């Protein structure tokens, strides 16, 4: 990862990207900030409230 | 014209004897690590 002009290893992102499980791309996990960040959906009760 | 070149140094000033102003790499001042590590490349010769 480039840090203000100097590249340094990112060990968490390295592990995130390298965890592809034999697929072509990094795994998605719902409860983890992985290579795909983390996505929490709103509950369906958002439609009534708003 | 190239850095680290000056083989002769005399002694250091009593007081400020120059004006000075400069432009800084604000990015590199943010990017540099907290701890500087020197080594044997900055030591004086162990014997003559």
């Amino acid at each position: 990862k480039n840090n203000n002009g100097l590249f340094e290893i990112d060990t968490q992102l390295s592990n995130s990207v390298a965890t592809n499980n034999g697929g072509l791309a990094p795994s998605y996990t719902e409860n983890r900030v992985d290579a795909w960040g983390k996505v929490e959906f709103a509950d369906n009760s958002v439609l009534q409230a708003r | 014209n190239t850095p680290l070149s000056a083989n002769f140094v005399n002694e250091n000033s009593y007081a400020p004897n120059s004006l000075f102003a400069a432009i800084l790499n604000e990015d590199l001042l943010t990017g540099l690590s907290d701890k500087i590590f020197y080594g044997k490349e900055n030591e004086f010769a162990e014997n003559e």
